Formats: structure tokens, sequence, C-alpha cells
């Protein structure tokens, strides 16, 4: 990115912070800046415009100020609804260009922490009669938004096979992450259970499945 | 509704080419429907082309130069980009914006963005699983069961339960890409114990890129 602004930013709700953008003289120094507000797995939106103009909806407390060849966002009264990625774009005369910062990622602190729910699921008779077996861990409703996964076969622990997702915002301001445990259908078979442990903030939560046949 | 409806996106060989098509669509022609702006999964917005009006002119990235075409339809308000000789790294959603100019440049609306994904690898199906209420962690009054939506690629795909009827308890989690190249995901819902001998579970499972439909009775034991 041509533009740059620091990766993160953070407060508790209701308080205030600032996200700047840093550029020079063929962009910023002589263009108009813009602030686009992108929510996970959708379309950018136009929050400011002409350096300092909000767009029809948004509210007094998004601003944008210009100073040289940085630009500034401060929003106040901080909401969880703003938790977001934010960018500054502008044309850059030199490369005849519109250029975007790399993007700020805003968190909203002092939420509640929740442990995680934990379903775990064992492969069903249709995928082993397809000689493949999938143990689906299903963690839901954590925060902050960091969990650790362990698998046990039996009692020792099992590195190998496991793809995890990384943690995702559910609809409720809570997070979200799946992981699966690939085995054969023997290595299934063989052992007396397999365990699916989610650790958060110091705290390990468990759940058993096994070979029932 | 205010809107650009974009298509022509999808899945394409290293070298091929896509034709990606905007729609204005609620507002009348000012020359504003006349930008894009791409996202690999991860990374920042970058701009891709504009066009200018009335007087026609194409802007474009160092990386597209020579090989992307920005080009309108004024009268049917349809902004195009043509995309010959695609690469690996052009992978991303592609967005139109109406890009406008008052004392400074912005784009005030934007399409939902279409994936162009540019592999050697071809469109796989998902293989669906019944996640099966357990006899054991029905949770006292309700049971936790679901469908597996196992290997495919690529992006997306889309799962109700009994045609749209059943919303409520429903969570369908977000692709994990396994080390294979291909997706999965899982949809489960949460529902009644009570319900389990009486009432009929279903994961309708699309997959648009494949044209391939699943639907998967999820019932227990
Ligand atoms: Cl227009």
């Amino acid at each position: 990115s041509v533009l740059t602004q620091p990766p993160s930013v953070s407060a508790a709700p209701g308080q205030k912070v600032t996200i700047s953008c840093s550029g020079s003289s063929s962009n910023i120094g002589n263009h108009y800046v813009s602030w686009y507000q992108q929510l996970p797995g959708t379309a950018p939106k136009l929050l400011i415009y002409d350096n300092s103009e909000r767009t029809a909806g948004v509210p007094d407390r998004f601003s944008g100020s210009k100073s040289g060849t940085s630009a500034t966002l401060g929003i106040t009264g901080l909401q969880t609804g703003d938790e977001a990625d934010y960018y500054c774009g502008t044309w850059d005369e030199l490369t005849s260009n519109l250029v975007f910062g790399g993007g700020t990622k805003l968190t909203v602190l002092g939420q509640p922490k929740a442990a995680p729910s934990v379903t775990l699921f064992p492969p069903s008779s249709e995928e082993l009669q397809a000689n493949k077996a999938t143990l689906v861990c299903l963690i839901s409703d954590f925060y902050p938004g960091a969990v650790t996964v362990a698998w046990k076969a039996d009692s020792s622990p099992v590195k190998a096979g496991v793809e995890t997702t990384t943690p995702s915002k559910q609809s409720n301001n809570k997070y979200a992450a799946s992981s699966y445990l690939s085995l054969t259908p023997e290595q299934w078979k063989s052992h007396r259970s397999y365990s699916c442990q989610v650790t958060h903030e110091g705290s390990t939560v468990e759940k058993t499945v096994a070979p029932t046949e | 509704e205010v809107q650009l409806l974009e298509s022509g996106g999808g899945l394409v060989q290293p070298g091929g080419s896509l034709r990606l098509s905007c729609a204005a669509s609620g507002f009348t022609f000012r020359y504003e429907v006349a930008a894009w702006v791409r996202q690999a999964p991860g990374k920042g917005l970058e701009w891709v082309s504009a066009i200018s009006g009335p007087i026609p002119k194409g802007y474009y990235a160092d990386s597209v130069k020579g090989r992307f075409t920005i080009s309108r339809d004024n009268s049917k308000n349809t902004l195009y980009l043509q995309m010959n000789s695609l690469r690996a790294e052009d992978t991303a959603v592609y967005y139109c914006a109406r890009l406008r100019a008052d004392l400074g440049l912005y784009m005030d609306l934007w399409g939902r963005g279409t994936l162009v994904t540019v592999s050697s690898a071809s469109t796989k199906g998902p293989s669906v699983f019944p996640l099966a209420p357990s006899s054991k962690s029905t949770s006292g009054g309700t049971a936790a069961l679901g469908c597996l939506v196992k290997d495919y690629f690529p992006e997306p795909v889309t799962v109700s339960w009994n045609s749209g009827a059943l919303t409520s308890g429903v969570h369908t989690f977000p692709a994990v890409l396994q080390s294979s190249g291909l997706y999965s995901l899982s949809s489960v819902v949460t529902v009644p114990s009570s319900s389990l001998g009486t009432q009929t579970y279903i994961c309708n499972v699309n997959h648009k890129p494949s044209n391939t439909k699943v639907d998967k009775r999820v019932e227990p034991k």
C-alpha cells in the first residue's frame, strides 16, 4: 500500500480513538482524503470524503482532518458495532492511481469475557463407508477472540491432520472457530476415544467422542 | 434500491480471460460508475482501473496495464473490465465502485464484489455428511445436529435447513482451507430433543461453481 496506517487501534466503549494516514506531496499533500469502513466479508463503505465531509447517515462522532501529507480519522462514543477495518484513500498525481492505506483494525476492549461452547462430532457412518474419518470440533461464544486447540487420541497428544480456522465475530459480537482432525477409519476404530481441548484465557473446555459400533 | 450489480466472475485457468460487468441500478447516468477495486483474501484494497468521460480515457494500476481493459456502455450504464492473461496473483474479490468528484475524488457506492479465482485446479463439488444428534451429548432438552460440507473448491457454498423453513438455532461456521487446497465447513442447528423422533432435518447444500446441489437428511444414530 502507498499510504501508511497503523495496523490496529483499541479503546473501551464510549471512549475516543484516532487513526493516522501518512503519505507524500503527490497524494495526501495535494489531494482530498476519503475513509472507508469494511466489516468482515462485506464491501467497503464510505464514511468520510473531501477530508472532513460525512456521507449521508454517518453520525458526527466520526470526523476527519488533513494536515500536510497526513490525514486523521477520529471516532468518539465507541460502540462494538465500530469494530471494522478502516482504509484512507486519495489520488496520486505522480502515478495517476487511486491509492489506499494498508488498513487499521479497530478493537473495542473491556467487553465481558466468555468461555467457549464446544460441540465435538464423531465421523458419520457415510464418511467411514467412503474410507475417510473427520472429527469436527465447533467452538462458539468466546471473548476475547483467541483460542488454542489440542487434540488427544485416548490420553496422548495428536498434532498431525489438524486444520483450525482463525476466529471470526458472530452476529452477537462473540467469536467462533472450528477445528477438524483427519483420521483413517482404522485410526478412529483402534482408540477408546478422541478429545478436542480448547484453552481460552487459561481455562480448558474439553469434549470426548468414542466409536459406537 | 441504489446498487451496482456485478457479474462475470468465477474460476479461470492461468492465462485465461474473464469479462466483469457492473450494471447501475436506481439512479441516472452521470459518468460515475467508473472504478474497479480488488482485495486478495486477508489483504488491503488495491485500485485496479478507472474510466473518465465524457471523452473516454482508461487508467490502470501498473500490475494490470496491457492485460486489463476498462470500458462502459453509457446508454446501459454498464461498466466492464475485460481481463486477459489472468495470473495466480489476480485472485481476489473485484468490486466496482461509483467514483465521484466534489472538491476531490471519493467512491460513495460499492458493488457486493465477485470472486475471481485464477487456478489450474478445477472446481470440485462438496461431499455432504450428516452430523447426527448424539444419544448422550443431547444437552438435556436440546440436541446439536448439522452437516459437514467437505472437500469443495472454490468458495462459495450455501447451506439452508428444511428448504429455508429452519433459521432459529442455525450456525454455519466459516470454511477451513485444508492443505489439499479444498475447503470444508460445518452447519450446526440446536433443536428441541423432543422433536428428534417426529420433525425431519434436511441440510440443503448449493455449490454454484461446480453446479452441485445436495439435500442430506440428518437423523439420530
Ligand atoms: Cl453514473
